[PDB]
């Protein structure tokens, strides 16, 4: 549910 | 077995280079900020798209990559300030007195002081600035630094320390490459390292302020410099 | 100067000399504690530290040669980095434990709050142990935290001339290293390792600045006047 | 100021 997690993905 | 251990002191300085986020703009109001509202509204947008660059920037630190999710997550939480903040504090350099948020944005301590609780934070960055280019740092040394910020910093809140030991393999490569005796390579070694406590110090008191500015609840907030935010505490 | 002419050897018998001791607090496993007093106990032993910290700081080679001014600037910028490293240094061969005082361990599991700094400290002390840290080398590290946490927040000859004796501490540790049968590579790794750890207690402290603030403002547990105003400084 | 006392003999 982080924005970070998201971001580092892509 | 991880990439980053095999490259050698000029293709970690390369990678390095190459990984540089670029200088972004604030906003093209020519109108100099003298308020909370303002100075701040600038200050978190900037930030907010300096961070988008800076995750894809950690992406390319060697040895990042060969970290879980959760360990990417966590470094970049507990760093992201102090690398805004060192960035800064690089920009600033030829600009004695100045804080160069951007290009377009130079902020001095007459303006800080016109918002509670900053100009402390603004004179502890500008002395570093100062320190920076009475070192004469050089753009190498920069980006090393800014790495072992991001590979350090949440350490421990292997794998990290090897790679933390070839960056300093590369900054003493560098000194000796620039002619300096080996005397002269430990002792900037030791004058460079001893900086990044300020850092941390300027960061942890930032994030200090940027939690009383969350609660007061005015400054605008991404959601994302929300959660950077919320990590701390 | 004096401290500028100072060989490493004799920076290093300079130091050693001038440790404090190792206090006792007032512990006692028979009597019952709350988080209230559990934390007195550690205040207290944090008063009683302090003076003979600002003792030892009058016998790092050139913190003397400072203004009064300076000199009271770097310990109230630096108390508390000094307290934790010299924590965990004395926890170094007690895995899982703070050692506070020869009578007084803890563990994790010892307060609201606070956990989260025990759990850095121990990590630094976990950190120590298997660098295997010299006493030595943290004797450097100690006067390297009092000289380098004020130094950017103040004539600034006065600056200059503490750039000189941290320059000479490195100088010290690097010669320690040697001696040790390092690699050049080695000690320059070594080095890094030590400093970036500055780093670490650099945080503990901003950290614990900030429990405390708060423990004081709730006025439960007691704080002499001289942590009161080592505290004020930091606000 | 107590430190500076302290530290002044
Ligand atoms: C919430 C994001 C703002 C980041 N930030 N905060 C700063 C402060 C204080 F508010 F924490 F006190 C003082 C000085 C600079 C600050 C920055 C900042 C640093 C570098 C950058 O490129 C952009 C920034 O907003
Ligand atoms: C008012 C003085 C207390 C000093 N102090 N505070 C500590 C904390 C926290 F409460 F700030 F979070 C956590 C862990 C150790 C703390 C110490 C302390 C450190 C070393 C020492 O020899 C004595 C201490 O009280």
């Amino acid at each position: 549910h982080k924005i970070l997690h998201r971001l580092l993905q892509d | 077995n991880s990439l980053a251990l095999s490259l050698t002191a000029d293709q970690m300085v390369s990678a390095l280079l190459d990984a540089e986020p670029p200088i972004l703009y604030s906003e093209y109001d020519p109108t100099r900020p003298f308020s909370e509202a303002s100075m701040m509204g600038l200050l978190t947008n900037l930030a907010d798209r300096e961070l988008v660059h800076m995750i894809n920037w950690a992406k390319r630190v060697p040895g990042f990559v060969d970290l879980t999710l959760h360990d990417q997550v966590h470094l970049l939480e507990c760093a992201w300030l102090e690398i805004l903040m060192i960035g800064l504090v690089w920009r600033s350099m030829e600009h004695p007195g100045k804080l160069l948020f951007a290009p377009n944005l130079l902020l001095d301590r007459n303006q800080g002081k016109c918002v509670e609780g900053m100009v402390e934070i603004f004179d502890m960055l500008l002395a570093t600035s100062s320190r920076f280019r009475m070192m004469n740092l050089q753009g190498e040394e920069f980006v090393c630094l800014k790495s072992i910020i991001l590979l350090n910093s949440g350490v421990y809140t292997d794998h990290i320390h090897r790679v933390l030991d070839k960056i300093t393999d590369t900054l003493i490569h560098l000194m000796a490459k620039a002619g300096l005796t080996l005397q002269q390579q430990h002792q900037r070694l030791a004058q460079l390292l001893l900086i990044l406590s300020h850092i941390r110090h300027m960061s942890n008191k930032g994030m200090e302020h940027l939690y009383s500015m969350k609660c007061k609840n005015v400054v605008p907030l991404s959601d994302l410099l929300l959660e950077m935010l919320d990590a701390h505490r």
